[PDB]
């Protein structure tokens, strides 16, 4: 989809097409737009993502698991990852798999900071950082109005179409029964980037090539 | 009656079960007589390894006629199989990889030649010995001189060092009409003795003058320097911040640099007076050779430009004037009358500083003989100043640079005698085997490792010189008896041929950087440390090479914190300005930050680019060698 993907494209990936029109109308959205969706992972969210890799370099960063994995680290990576974007302003920054809210009490000083450092209070417009979450519910307004000032887009259920055609380039070569339906399969699962889709398929083309 | 048929038999069981030398003697006295599965199978797998182990026990054990017919019988016989996978290396060991090629070389090109020229080649280089990539240069030159694809053949010139393949390459290129981009990276890919070789038989035909109107000078940068300030266009912030921030009299000789190796734009070029009479001696000699790294084009503009610090009040805008007229180009060869003519001060005047620029220049412009007895006085006169051994012995040297297989003449030996005639400044017998292992540079079987580990075995001083001919004596091949005789002698006392002998890694394995990361930062020796430092920069710089200087980029010592930032730039030519950053939080001594400097504007198998680095190997003494620090031709 081009609608939704547009809108991040000329927020994020500014700098680099049609530089008539962000100094020229005086707009500067130095703050981007925050996305989430009940599915999320960034299956969607990285189809959005794929239209800045187009010309220009692009950072992948997905989950809060790096943040989490040590006794006292804290946000120490994301301050490298912020001098890094620093160094690449003329970049994207997406991050995915905002569920470090879903001890405890060091998320909320490190997403605090996360605040503070996103806002830029000694800064100006330099880099644009992009967030993407599961549940929008289990994120605390905090990242919501110093954060958001831009605009925020709501994204519908999963779509089966292009899970099930995945499944089915994925199922292509593969040997499946006439039993074998695909409605219950792709009804069943839920919340899967596509990796994940990806990985049964592995799995199951892997358990399949057991019996040769 | 039928033996053969019990022969078959018994080989097909001995075959069947296991064997190592009584599989092919029923072959062998059998004389095999009489696409199918069967033929794969007693053919391909059975006759692959049993070809392969007969050719590997009568190759290894004896050193006849049948090996060779049971040989060719494999070779078609994989011809008609198609699956040179396994076979051209298993049959390579077995000229016969001549006929081998040329016999198989008829319909397919790029599988062979791409496929077994590739991994043959680059397992050739790093496996196989020497005496057979002759062969393969030479039947390489065949079945490449009956195909297409000249810059493969060019690649075979430039491991070849021939002469007659740049003729029929220039006669088969003529014939078959980029154009300057062949000429651009022919000039490139030639060394100093193939394009004077070809300057002496163009200059006899040049069968159309366009091989020396093209290929001897002007057109290397012809198409560069206009294309290169049209297509790219440079801020002037980085002159103004960091062309803004350099005092103290040495971050100007940064700015010396700057000046000289970022020629786009030319305003801090031309930024006023006074940039010049404020400097140093040696920062005059960097200031007036800049002006002549600006200038790498405009012939006619270079003597319009320089012409104003030619034969001036100072002795140092003279000789550094000179040294730019030798920067500025490397085939007009114009200049060299109004300097090279005088050469008389036989005690410390004017004419010794244009000696440095001009014989030094000279070398940057050029088996040339009336330049050498013009430099017989030069080495006969022995000034006290260390560079002027040290552009002579380099100067020769880059003039000697490719020879055929070296030599071991009067001029070598002239400066090993008058060399160990007086033993005083030892920098002497630093820089002059510098010189030597350049001579010794372009050897295929040479044994002056072996005349010179007789003739120089004496103190540490002409032993360090056998160490350095050791060093240039083995640019690398397939050799890990002097891997394992490196590792040996790598724990010796003396802590300068653990440096050179040592710093050769990085010229031994510099295609098979695999191995090249090893323990030897992890060591005491904080010398090894640099060595290792020295050998990281010469790769685009991965993670890996980038985590080294991670750890080599954190030290209190000024000769490896300033030694650092100059591999850091090397080796990458946006996480340039990061290290820097690092670099301000290490230090915000002086050296470090003319030299970070250095690495800021630095930023942004031939000889040229292996010499002057090797040659910079011994920065850590006065400011004497920054006079030739600046001028390092090595940097694109």
């Amino acid at each position: 989809l081009d609608n939704q993907i547009q809108e991040i494209k000329e927020s994020v990936e500014l700098p680099l097409t049609h530089p008539e029109y962000y100094e020229e109308m005086g707009i500067k959205p130095p703050k981007g737009v925050i996305l989430y969706g009940p599915p999320g992972t960034g299956k969607t969210l990285l189809a959005k993502a794929v239209a800045n890799q187009t010309s220009a370099t692009f950072l992948r960063v997905v989950g809060s698991e790096l943040i989490q994995k040590y006794l006292g680290d804290g946000p120490k990576l994301v301050r490298e990852l912020f001098r890094v974007a620093e160094e690449h302003a003329p970049s994207i920054v997406f991050i995915d798999e905002i569920d470090a809210i879903g001890g405890e009490r060091e998320i909320q000083r490190t997403m605090l900071e996360l605040l503070n450092q996103l806002d830029g209070f000694d800064s100006r417009g330099d880099v644009k950082v992009i967030m993407a979450t599961n549940r929008i519910e289990t994120l605390d307004p905090a990242l919501i109005r110093p954060g958001r000032i831009d605009r925020k887009i709501e994204f519908p259920l999963p779509d089966e179409k292009t899970k099930k055609r995945i499944f089915q380039i994925h199922t292509s070569r593969m040997t499946l029964a006439d039993d074998v339906t695909l409605d219950d399969l792709i009804m069943a699962k839920d919340d899967l980037s596509g990796a994940d889709i990806k990985a049964i398929c592995t799995e199951a083309g892997l358990m399949a090539l057991r019996e040769r | 009656l039928y033996r053969p048929a019990l022969e078959e038999l018994r080989r097909q069981i001995r075959s069947s079960t296991t064997s190592m030398t009584s599989v092919p003697k029923p072959l062998k006295f059998l004389r095999p007589h009489y696409n199918k599965r069967f033929a794969a199978d007693i053919i391909s797998v059975l006759a692959m390894t049993m070809s392969g182990e007969r050719e590997c026990l009568k190759y290894r054990l004896v050193g006849a006629g049948e090996v060779a017919k049971e040989w060719q019988e494999l070779d078609d016989a994989e011809k008609v199989q198609r699956e040179p996978l396994l076979t051209l290396v298993k049959e390579i060991v077995p000229l016969l990889m001549e006929i081998e090629q040329v016999d198989m070389l008829e319909k397919d090109i790029d599988e062979n030649a791409y496929a077994k020229v590739c991994l043959y080649l680059t397992s050739c280089v790093n496996y196989v010995p020497e005496p057979e990539n002759s062969a393969l240069l030479r039947c390489a030159l065949g079945v490449f001189r009956k195909f297409s694809r000249f810059p493969e053949a060019l690649r075979l010139a430039l491991m070849l060092n021939d002469m007659e393949l740049v003729e029929d390459i220039f006669t088969s290129c003529k014939d078959v009409v980029m154009l300057g981009r062949h000429g651009v990276f022919l000039e490139l890919s030639e060394d100093v003795e193939e394009y004077e070789d070809l300057t002496e038989i163009m200059s006899n035909v040049q069968l159309n003058s366009n091989f020396l109107a093209l290929a001897r000078e002007l057109d290397i940068m012809e198409p560069k320097v206009p294309d290169d300030i049209y297509k790219t266009h440079l801020e002037n912030n980085r002159f103004g911040g960091s062309g803004s921030q350099v005092d103290s009299a040495r971050m100007n000789l940064a700015s010396s640099f700057v000046n000289g190796f970022v020629n786009q734009d030319k305003l801090l070029t031309d930024d006023g007076n006074k940039w010049l009479y404020k400097n140093k001696d040696h920062g005059m000699l960097s200031a007036a050779a800049s002006l002549g790294m600006i200038l790498l084009w405009d012939v006619d503009g270079g003597l319009t430009q320089i012409d104003k610090y030619l034969y001036s009040s100072e002795d140092y805008i003279k000789s550094g004037a000179l040294l730019a007229c030798g920067i500025v180009n490397s085939g007009v060869r114009n200049e060299c009358d109004p300097a090279l003519a005088l050469l008389s001060d036989y005690v410390l005047h004017n004419s010794n500083t244009m000696r440095l620029g001009s014989i030094f220049g000279l070398g940057l412009a050029y088996n040339r003989e009336d330049v050498l007895t013009l430099l017989l006085p030069v080495m006969g006169d022995s000034k006290s100043s260390m560079e002027v051994a040290g552009v002579t012995a380099l100067a020769c040297g880059m003039i000697a640079v490719g020879s055929c297989n070296g030599d071991v003449t009067s001029t070598i030996l002239q400066t090993i005698m008058e060399k160990s005639e007086t033993e005083l400044k030892d920098t002497y017998a630093r820089w002059l085997p510098l010189g030597l292992g350049l001579n010794h540079l372009g050897k295929g079987e040479a044994i002056e490792a072996i005349l010179a580990a007789l003739e120089v075995v004496s103190e540490p001083f002409r032993s360090f010189a056998n160490t350095l001919v050791d060093v240039c004596a083995y640019a690398g091949s397939g050799n890990v008896l002097k891997v394992q005789q490196l590792l040996h002698i790598c724990s010796e006392h003396f802590d300068s041929k653990e440096k050179e002998e040592d710093k050769d890694k990085k010229e031994k394995k510099d295609k098979d950087k695999k191995e090249a990361p090893a323990d030897m930062g992890a060591h005491q020796g904080v010398a090894v440390l640099g060595i290792a430092l020295i050998a990281m920069g010469e790769e685009i710089g991965a993670e890996m090479a980038l985590r080294t200087f991670g750890h080599l980029l954190r030290y209190g010592e000024p000769t490896l914190r300033r030694a650092v930032p100059l591999a850091l730039a090397l080796i990458s030519v946006s996480h340039d300005a990061d290290p820097e950053v690092s670099y301000n939080s290490i230090f915000a001594a002086r050296l470090a930050a003319m030299l970070r400097q250095l690495a800021q504007y630095h930023a942004k198998k031939g000889t040229l680019t292996l010499c002057p680095y090797h040659s910079d190997r011994q920065l850590m003494s006065q400011v004497a060698v920054a006079g030739l620090l600046t001028v390092l031709v090595s940097f694109l």
